[PDB]
């Protein structure tokens, strides 16, 4: 708009511990 | 490759040696790319042509 600037970013990392499910899959 | 509209960035320029006896020492100096002008307060061209 007035002064040309510079910014920075860093790709983020997201992970949780493997959760528990009660539903079965195959026969 | 194009002419910028928003104002840029500067070092910025500084005045230094003028008189007929200096005796400079060259202490400091920074090492970063800068600019040094001889004459104090120049930049004279106030005419604008619409």
């Amino acid at each position: 708009a007035k002064i040309a600037t510079a910014s920075s970013a860093r790709q983020t990392d997201v992970e949780k511990p493997a959760d528990v499910t009660f539903t079965i899959e195959n026969v | 490759d194009d002419v910028g509209i928003m104002q840029q960035k500067k070092p910025p320029t500084v005045v230094q040696s003028r008189t007929d006896v200096f005796n400079e020492q060259f202490a400091n100096e920074a090492l970063h790319p800068m600019t040094k002008v001889i004459f104090n307060g120049l930049d004279v061209n106030t005419e604008v042509q619409p």
